[PDB]
């Protein structure tokens, strides 16, 4: 593991993406600026990031689908990103919305990721339009020593499009906000979709143990006629020389499969001492046609957020298909509870597929298994508080003595925030700090300078007390 | 239920800053 260090960049990105191509963009950056860029692809980087960033470590830049980023931002772990409007206009507005959280942009969008149906044209010249036709197709193919369909059943990303087709969702959105009281698998549609999956397994058309590697090998060796995967998989299929197409996902009950669409995004660690370098790299090297092309040549990004390069990519029917599936899907929420949702659905699908639980039992436990994950979203780090403390005590030395007329309260560090000299009788205020994820930084903290130039003391212990109660009320 | 309400509740009473 390369360490965070002023005057270089460390980047984390998932091992299924074009990390070698990204490193080439890094080399171009280093050539122009002298700044080394190191790209790493640790396992479970999306789980590891908050804990290592919380103690001031981690990468300068983290890449993942945008659904993880709200959790990181709510914990104060991501830098605000501040592109100019001319730069913003180069990317599709829906991609910016995916990375807008509590009013702020919290990452740069890179790629628009949707799963598609991938099929072997030699085994299956006309791919099925519906999930319901797959059992009969599998029977026909098994007579030839083949199967119809293999895809990853261990990660819920891959099974979600079927669950969502006829009514599955993560969280209800209403009156401008998500309602997290229920996960949207408590409906007949979600149940019907999962039941269809389980039935494919009971009827021996799929195996509950199939994972990404097993499915990939079977498709790329010509053993199964179809798989479900994203554009990052295409390189290996090209190598195999299977004559493949990429097409719309099958429908279920006449309704499109509805993949959860991820916007692969690059966040800047709040703890990085290289924030300006990271901005330069991302805006002026990576988010250009040349930069994205360098990544794409390693592993395909699929559809991208950058308009100029997407317009070129969309000449490829595989990319047009990726966008068709994306537009028939739903952009994932970015709220902190998405990780909870995913963990719950993961368990429900594995349990139902394997017969460890019935479909009804598995979907019922998804509600409480999601809620069980909520306290673990409380990840906090002390760095911001301590930087603010140091700044405060310095500024209290350097600012000239008070030049107003009358009794006033003295400049002070209250433990979480800095205050200036304040006239008697004034209720001073500032924004809530982003130290704790149950705090809303758009709410206000107040501190009352009483009638005599003395700061307000809490009556319960007669100690000087700033009022943070609006930060996490309700 | 709104997204901040699921988190453990940070103390803001007396004996905090
Ligand atoms: O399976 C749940 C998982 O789904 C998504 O992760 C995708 C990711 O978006 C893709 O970039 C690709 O790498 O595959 C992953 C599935 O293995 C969510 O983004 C992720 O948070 C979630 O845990
Ligand atoms: C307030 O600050 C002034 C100047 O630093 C100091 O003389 C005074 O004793 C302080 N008062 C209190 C109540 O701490
Ligand atoms: C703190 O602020 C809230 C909101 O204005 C108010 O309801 C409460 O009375 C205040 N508490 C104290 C002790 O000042």
């Amino acid at each position: 593991m390369a360490k965070i260090e002023e005057g270089k960049l460390v980047i984390w990105i998932n091992g299924d993406k074009g990390y070698n191509g990204l490193a080439e963009v890094g080399k171009k950056f280093e050539k122009d600026t002298g700044i080394k860029v190191t790209v790493e692809h640790p396992d479970k980087l999306e789980e590891k990031f908050p804990q290592v960033a919380a103690t001031g470590d981690g990468p300068d830049i983290i890449f993942w689908a945008h659904d993880r980023f709200g959790g990181y931002a709510q914990s104060g772990l991501l830098a605000e990103i501040t592109p100019d409007k001319a730069f913003q206009d180069k990317l599709y507005p829906f991609t910016w919305d995916a990375v807008r959280y509590n009013g702020k942009l919290i990452a740069y969008p890179i790629a628009v990721e949707a799963l598609s149906l991938i099929y072997n044209k030699d085994l299956l010249p006309n791919p099925p339009k519906t999930w319901e036709e797959i059992p009969a197709l599998d029977k026909e193919l098994k007579a030839k020593g083949k199967s119809a369909l293999m895809f990853n059943l261990q990660e819920p990303y891959f099974t979600w499009p079927l669950i969502a087709a006829d009514g599955g969702y993560a969280f209800k959105y209403e009156n401008g906000k998500y309602d997290i009281k229920d996960v949207g698998v408590d409906n007949a549609g979600a149940k019907a979709g999962l039941t269809f999956l389980v039935d494919l397994i009971k009827n021996k058309h799929m195996n509950a143990d199939t994972d990404y590697s097993i499915a990939e090998a079977a498709f790329n060796k010509g053993e199964t006629a179809m798989t479900i995967n994203g554009p990052w998989a295409w390189s290996n299929i090209d190598t195999s020389k299977v004559n493949y197409g990429v097409t719309v996902l099958p429908t279920f009950k006449g309704q499109p499969s509805k993949p959860f669409v991820g916007v692969l995004s690059a966040g800047i660690n709040a703890a990085s001492p290289n924030k300006e370098l990271a901005k330069e790299f991302l805006e002026n090297y990576l988010l250009t046609d040349e930069g994205l092309e360098a990544v794409n040549k390693d592993k395909p990004l699929g559809a991208v957020a950058l308009k100029s390069y997407e317009e070129e990519l969309a000449k490829d029917p595989r990319i047009a298909a990726t966008m068709e599936n994306a537009q028939k899907g739903e952009i994932m929420p970015n709220i902190p509870q998405m990780s909870a949702f995913w963990y719950a659905v993961r368990t429900a699908v594995i349990n139902a597929a394997s017969g460890r639980q019935t479909v009804d039992e598995a979907l019922k436990d998804a509600q409480t298994n999601a809620a069980a994950e909520f306290p673990f979203l409380y990840v906090v780090g002390r760095k911001k508080m301590m930087d603010a403390q140091y700044k405060c005590y310095d500024r209290m030395q350097q600012l000239p003595a008070y030049q107003g007329e009358g009794p006033y309260c003295n400049r002070t560090w209250d433990g979480w925030l800095c205050w200036d000299d304040t006239p008697a009788g004034v209720l001073s205020y500032q924004f809530c700090p982003d130290y704790f994820p149950d705090f809303d930084p758009s709410e206000k903290v107040t501190k009352y300078c009483d009638e005599k130039g003395v700061w307000f003391k809490h009556p319960e212990n007669n100690r000087t007390w700033s009022n943070y109660t609006m930060c996490n009320a309700f | 239920l709104h997204k901040l309400q699921t988190y453990p509740r940070t103390n803001t009473g007396s004996g905090t800053p």
